[PDB]
């Protein structure tokens, strides 16, 4: 059927948001390394900010996987 | 504090650096240096030389409708506060070395 | 505790770091020049803090190879 | 039905705005880590600057998910 | 009804334009964090510049949403 | 009516230029913040440079809106 | 009307290069602010260089609009 | 046969998310190299930070491969 | 007339290569303004490097334009 | 034959993740050159990080080629 | 002729690979301007390095152009 | 000839992965010029890391030439 074929190609075109989310995680976790090299004694506060911003940017990896699930299973 | 026997062999920059480090053991907002400036063999003008401590006073005295230090692009490894800390320590060491050479010759 | 370059986080002032680098440059000079550069390396003074105005303990310096590389 | 099929495949490629929102989020929180490594005395202000930036760059994510809500369910 | 079908895939491709607006907002607020960590005294004027820049990239976000509104409901 | 249906997907695929316009505006207005943090003495000049760059990049955005309106309504 | 439909899909795909031209123009007009903040004494020479680079960069925006109007009206 | 065929072109557009994961991984490992060249005494801590960031941004690659192997095999 | 319709969308995909030369041109002409702000004495040597670079990346733009004209008219 | 065509389309649409992998490799080796220019005594200690990051960014290239071989031959 | 119809779209999507070489050459010839502004005395060596990088980055452009010609003329 | 037609648009969509390797080795050779301007004493040493990174990033270009030379003939 075309009704499920469109679901599968739309969910395939819907996970392209994860490319930009992974690029954001990569630049942010690289800045964690650079910031821990800059101010080495406050490194654990920087990993705290790293995990905070990780949980705040994964929310739209989860806001695109939600749209993927609504395409395939709703 | 009392420093003595400075002039026994000669005055080096490492000696004035150690004296400046013992002045770094205190953390003031300014440093005043009183010494006689060797102008000629008959005239020795007494000189007060002032070194402003970096982020405590040095940025504050240059904050003239903005700053007088913003024109300089800091090409250091870390921030302007640390380059001013190192510059104030180096300026104190140089002023102290020159002060105790001027005073020794006068 | 501190923050900054590798000397400022090691409890070293910039004057000691630059004097350490200058001593290490003086050590590798030619012998017409390293013997003359031996002269600008000697540290000879003594300090004594005056907590009362009459007395205080003394610390002398009789160094010939330069600034102390170890922390004081 | 091609109408529901097009509503599926359109809202499929509609959520690629979250790619750029994730890249911008990662860059912003990476600069949060970097700026906290520069001037760590003001990090309590810098995180409040990041959460204004977080809530102001997630308005784009809200504006994209509103369109996915208007394509899937309207 | 292919006309009512293709209006969905058109607006879905049209909302890919919010990706770069989100990335620009993220770069701008990351630079707001870095500029506040550089010069903390002028940090309230830099917020006045960041809100201006947010309002002027929101203009591009509203133009993308206006194209979406003009090809979904017209 | 494949013509008026194709106009919708063509205009939606056309207006993805506003992604790069918004990212350029975000980089420019972030550089305004980082340039007013270097020396805030000339920030009233730098904001004029920023608005000049805004207008000369809204030239690009205006070309994209004009090609979208020329796809749709001509 | 298969041809006149694809002349409006192909004109929509053609103007995605204005994204890259707008992103380059934003990078250049942000670098004008970053260069005019370091030494404002030669800020007029830097504005001359920005308007040289702006004309030479919007040349390619005109190229993309040329291929657009070569697809639509030729 | 369009249902058995559309999942292939769905999984084709679905592993485009590994582009930004690889880009962020290269950015983060390059920041590892840079931060270990800035401050070589913290090198073995920065390598552990790089592996933390590597795992947490490979999480996005696994979330994309989940939908890839879901559409390829639901 | 599916070849004649197909070469329109082929030429439309063929000029997304101008986004890259627009972004690279803007990066290089922003480096011109930065380098002429740094060392203004060799600004008329840096313009000679900028025009060499502009030639060698608009050669990529004309590679793309040759393929566009080869698709449309050959 | 529609499946035999879509399996061939999907691999080519799938292998665009190697773009982001090559971009990450380029960024990581460029920062390797910068790090060897900063601290040349640990140049062989930084090639040890660059080859680690190269082999760990090739994991994403192999995970994309895995999906390519699963579309083509499975 | 649907073979020769998809031939044009294959060449047109294949010459999107020039976007990356046009951006990479822009980054290269911008870094040449920045490197000539930092160390002007070794400028004529950096032009040698930039033309070497241009000849090795043209390799990717001509590798894309050869498979454009193999789609079109083979 | 749906297989023979689709195997060229798949090859064209496969060629796009050379864009990311071009934009990667562009920033790699740009950082080669940057690092040779950083210290010219080891500029002949950085050409070795530049050639190493060029070959290791053209490994990805050959991985994309593998699939574009495989799905055109096998």
């Amino acid at each position: 059927s075309v009704l499920a074929a469109s679901k599968m190609v739309g969910a395939g075109c819907a996970t392209i948001a994860l490319a930009g989310v992974g690029a954001g995680l990569g630049v942010m976790f690289g800045s964690l390394i650079n910031g821990a090299a800059r101010n080495p004694n406050i490194a654990k506060q920087l990993v705290g900010y790293a995990l905070l911003g990780f949980a705040l940017t994964e929310s739209i990896a989860l806001f695109s996987l939600l749209v993927v699930f609504l395409i395939l299973f709703a | 504090l009392a420093i003595a026997d400075t002039y026994k062999v000669r005055v080096t920059f490492g000696q004035a650096s150690l004296i400046v480090e013992e002045l770094i053991k205190h953390n003031p907002q300014s440093y005043q240096i009183l010494f006689n400036k060797f102008r000629s063999a008959i005239s020795f003008k007494p000189t007060v030389a002032t070194i402003l401590s970096p982020d405590l006073l040095e940025k504050q005295l240059e904050d003239v409708t903005g700053n007088s230090l913003d024109a300089y692009d800091i090409e250091a490894s870390h921030e302007r506060s640390d380059v001013l800390r190192d510059l104030t320590e180096f300026h104190l060491g140089v002023t102290l070395y020159n002060a105790m050479l001027e005073n020794n010759c006068s | 505790a501190p923050s900054g370059p590798f000397y400022r986080v090691a409890g070293m002032s910039y004057l000691r770091y630059s004097n350490i680098c200058a001593d290490l440059l003086r050590n590798v000079l030619k012998e017409p020049f390293k013997a003359k550069a031996q002269a600008r390396q000697a540290i000879h003074f003594r300090q004594a803090p005056y907590v009362d105005g009459k007395a205080g303990a003394s610390k002398v310096y009789e160094l010939e190879n330069g600034i102390p590389k170890t922390a004081n």
